[PDB]
RNA sequence: UUGGCACCUCGAUGUCGGCUCAUCGCAUCCUGGGGCUGUAGUCGGUCCCAAGGGUUGGGCUGUUCGCCCAUUAAAGCGGUACGCGAGCUGGGUUCAGAACGUCGUGAGACAGUUCGGUCCCUAUCCGUCGUGGGCGUAGGAAAUUUGAGAGGAGCUGUCCUUAACCGGGAUGGACAUACCUCUGGUGUACCAGUUGUCGUGCCAACGGCAUAGCUGGGUAGCUAUGUGUGGACGGGAUAAGUGCUGAAAGCAUCUAAGCAUGAAGCCCCCCUCAAGAUGAGAUUUCCCAACUUCGGUUAUAAGAUCCCUCAAAGAUGAUGAGGUUAAUAGGUUCGAGGUGGAAGCAUGGUGACAUGUGGAGCUGACGAAUACUAAUCGAUCGAAGACUUAAU
């Protein structure tokens, strides 16, 4: 029900060697050379 | 349709030689028995309750009244220990299921004709 | 002797002679082949390899397990066949009675026949102890605020700790099972299916293999 | 079906406004939950203006809601009025379809992600 | 399916009206019984006269169950209440009447002599 | 068990009974095997080997015990903080109220009863039930596998025959497991009947709200009380035993050397998991160049992935069906199953209503067809195989 110990700071960095995020799909636009995501439109003159 | 390969393995089993009926109507199956010694059918006339199903998985049941006591019965449409059906009356309702009639004894559970 | 490998269509019903019932398991057990054997001086024991489905030839840029590949492309090439989806064991069939390239055909079955047939059970998901395992519920009522749970998981002092298989809840559901002794009621060899008495693991669409059984 | 986070009857008069907004602007920006599912309203609806009898208008007055269009030069007409005479003459040669759904970002102020169902 | 403390009709004329189940027999753990088993029960509702009186502890086959029975044929067969005769460890009944119909279930369990006493056996 | 001692814990180691879930011992309750009997048979009495599995529902009492009722092959005895309150309950027992008998001068009390009466905690670590990612397994991949090791399962009534043993049959009980054809349950985007009230201007048709307003049915899926299957036949080595040949001991003796026989138990046989089994195994398939400063390096190959349409899979992720050279979902078309005669119209009736057109009309998940809409264009990862020795 409580910690019994506190959390040194190499068993916290550990934990949170999962805790990221990446990067989206992101390919260029062929209408204008550019970045929108992958099956959505693009937001710079929107065509699809 | 229910599947290809069932109606094509089950349909030399459904049975094309026995009446058209619905619910409401009075029957008079002639059920097949083998007592001690021999054969011999045994008739059951009764009220249709339900029939539900399809294909040689259909069904049906009849409801009758032996000494005051009901004793509903239930068969397999196609089953090959049915000899023959008669379709005695024709009753006039407004439901698939007649389940109210369990709870019914006399003038109160009569349906009518035609 | 006798493996086979089909897929699950579904239930039915047919009536024997004497006007018996006899619930029913159709299976499809069509384009088996025998794909490779192996052998006591090769391999260190013998049994035949055997594919089920058929499954389109190779094209470069293929997105899904629709399209061999050219690893598959190629050992199913060795035997003179077409891509097959399923490829299993069958180690208790004398493989000399079986030539690479054969078609393992449904009448090597006839009605009469003791079989077994293994399969992936269904699959049910997260589930927990009174589903998963088959225990009772606490009381309902008189104060209680023990439903669902699982018992007491251990004792006390001596032994601090649990033991090894604890039943509690968990993943339940798709695992393999055999069911043995069943019978073959009909074999039905225009369309390839196999009437199994009785039923038989896993969802409609899935894989079974069908053995003569090993009494 | 999906239930999208409400209940059944919110859920039924949620879609009751989806549809007939589409019959109204041609055109909006939703979720992509409520437009995977608002398509099989709006396109059961299309069949009955396009089959085109009395008992199918009476079939879509069940579905849509009770909202006037002002056409140009104040010539009103109701939304039920638009689809049995107007959207049922362009949809006369297509079997299937009607409706297209094209996907946008994340919104700002939750994630939900964005999405534009037409008339096709 | 009958269990500890379901109440039968009784369909012969012993003087009984009413049982109460105390236990089916058959195995250890056994949990309810059907037409064609014997269960141990005891009178709750007796009639003025005859032999079997209120508070007897006795023995009787059920007949007539309210959930019925399954055939080989995939027949069924349900009746609307459930009813017992009581016998006499012979597996012969006690009275000399029965009331009501009846299963055709009862030969297997050779009593032969509730069988041919009964209106129409079904 | 009742105790002796007072060594651990007073800045807290939570009682009795019951519930849930078990796990071990054997000094064995049943089932298996035997010796002796004062064992004729059927039943026994006693002692030995044996822990594989099994070992019940109620009445009375907070009870534990105990006594009864009805069953069973049997109703074993003990340990595990007299197992288990960060799993549950709170009936007994020793909180504040009140009362009876009793004791006390009294305040009060029990050498006793009675009625009432607050059980907190969001899991950090080991543990254990599931499910992923990284690296390794001397090139990179895709499949199929051996099985070192591990976990399951193990129960036994009655009847027929032989006619009490040993032999043969047929059917049950209780437990396991898989499944939805059958009998049933549920089925909140399925069909129908109906009440009050506010609406769509009115009539007729309909919509909101009233537990899904209420009621009668019910498809798929999920389900037991439903439907199927299982513990079969057997091998190896032994236990208590029963022996054969045979001496130490000119005889005898199952034992010392030899040789058999012998149990529900032991090791297999059956069923699942299993190369992180760092000892990392095995089969048959696929791919295999340019550049150096000769150290090595790039991108690419075969293969995957991102992203998207999904379900037979699912907390997520993973697993599976597919991505235009396309049936993966939706729509559309035709069906299965479910409901049980729509609307409009006409006729009959004074009217509520009835009949016909017409097994009508609707219909979510189930079976087939059809590119009409969406799975567009793209992007990321991913090999060129170390040195020793021995044979070719
Ligand atoms: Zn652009």
């Amino acid at each position: 029900a409580v910690p019994k110990r506190r959390t040194s700071k190499t068993r916290k960095n550990k934990r949170r060697t999962h805790f990221k995020i990446s990067v989206p799909g992101m390919t260029e636009c062929p209408n204008c050379g550019e970045y929108k995501l992958s099956h959505r439109v693009c937001k710079n003159c929107g065509s699809y | 349709t229910n599947h290809k390969l069932i109606e094509a393995v089950t349909k030399s089993q459904l049975r094309t030689d026995l009446p058209s009926f619905r619910p409401g109507d009075t029957l008079r199956v002639h059920v097949r028995i083998i007592e001690g010694t021999r054969e011999r059918i045994q008739v059951f006339e009764g009220v249709v309750i339900k029939r539900r199903g399809g294909g040689v998985s259909e069904t049906f049941t009849v409801r009758k009244i032996s000494s005051g006591v009901g004793v509903e019965r239930t068969f397999p449409l196609h089953t090959p220990k049915i000899e023959k059906i008669e379709v005695k009356r024709r009753g006039k309702v407004r439901r698939a299921k007649l389940y109210y009639l369990r709870s019914l004894r006399g003038k109160a559970a009569r349906i009518q004709e035609i | 002797t006798k493996g086979i490998l089909g897929r699950k269509i579904g239930m039915t019903q047919v009536f024997g002679e004497n006007g018996e019932l006899i619930p029913v398991t159709v299976v499809e057990a069509k384009e088996n082949v025998v794909l490779q054997k192996k052998t006591v001086e090769v391999d260190g024991y013998n049994a035949i390899q055997v594919g089920f489905e058929d499954k389109k030839a190779y094209k470069k840029d293929a997105k899904s397990n629709k399209y061999a590949n050219k690893p598959a492309e190629g050992h199913a090439k060795k035997a003179d066949a077409a891509p097959k989806r399923f490829i299993r064991e069958f180690r208790n069939v004398d493989v000399d009675a079986y030539e690479v390239g054969q078609e393992v055909s449904v009448d090597t079955f006839v009605a009469g026949d003791v079989i077994d047939v293994t399969g992936v059970s269904k699959g049910k998901g997260f589930q927990g102890a009174i589903k998963r395992h088959g225990q009772s519920r606490g009381p309902m009522s008189h104060g209680s605020h023990f439903h669902r749970a699982p018992g007491s998981v251990g004792m006390a002092s001596d032994a601090s700790r649990v033991f090894k298989g604890q039943k509690m809840p968990g993943r339940m559901g798709g695992n393999t099972v055999t069911v043995q002794n069943l019978e073959v009621v009909q074999v039905d060899t225009e369309n390839k299916v196999i009437l199994v008495k009785g039923n038989v693991p896993g969802p409609k669409k899935g894989l079974v293999e069908i053995r003569t059984s090993i009494k | 079906y999906r239930k999208l986070g409400r209940t059944s009857d919110q859920r039924k008069a949620m879609l009751r406004d989806l549809a007939t907004s589409l019959i109204i602007s041609e055109r909006i920006e939703t979720t992509e939950a409520r437009a995977k599912e608002v398509r099989s309203v709006v396109e059961k609806l299309i069949t009955l203006g396009k089959k085109g009898d009395l008992a199918s208008r009476r079939n879509a007055a069940k579905t849509l809601r009770n909202v006037e269009i002002l056409n140009e030069d104040e010539t009103t007409q109701t939304a039920l009025q638009k689809l049995f005479g107007e959207i049922a003459e362009r949809y006369t040669e297509r079997q299937g379809g009607y409706t297209r759904i094209l996907k946008q970002g994340p919104r700002r102020g939750d994630g939900a992600e964005s999405v534009i169902i037409e008339l096709v | 399916m009958i269990q500890q403390e379901t109440r039968l009709k009784v369909a012969d004329n012993s003087g009984a009206r009413e049982v109460l189940t105390i236990k089916v027999l058959g195995g250890s753990g056994r949990k309810t019984a059907n037409i064609g088993d014997v269960i141990v029960c005891t009178v709750k509702n007796a009639t003025p006269g005859g032999v079997v009186k209120k508070g007897d502890v006795v023995k009787a086959v059920i007949v007539r169950t309210k959930s019925g029975v399954r055939r080989n044929d995939g027949s069924y067969i349900k009746f609307d209440e459930n009813a017992c005769v009581i016998i006499r460890d012979d597996k012969g009944p006690r009275g000399t009447r029965i009331f009501g119909p009846v299963a055709r279930e009862l030969r297997e369990g050779n009593f032969m002599k509730i069988v041919s006493l009964a209106p129409e056996v079904l």
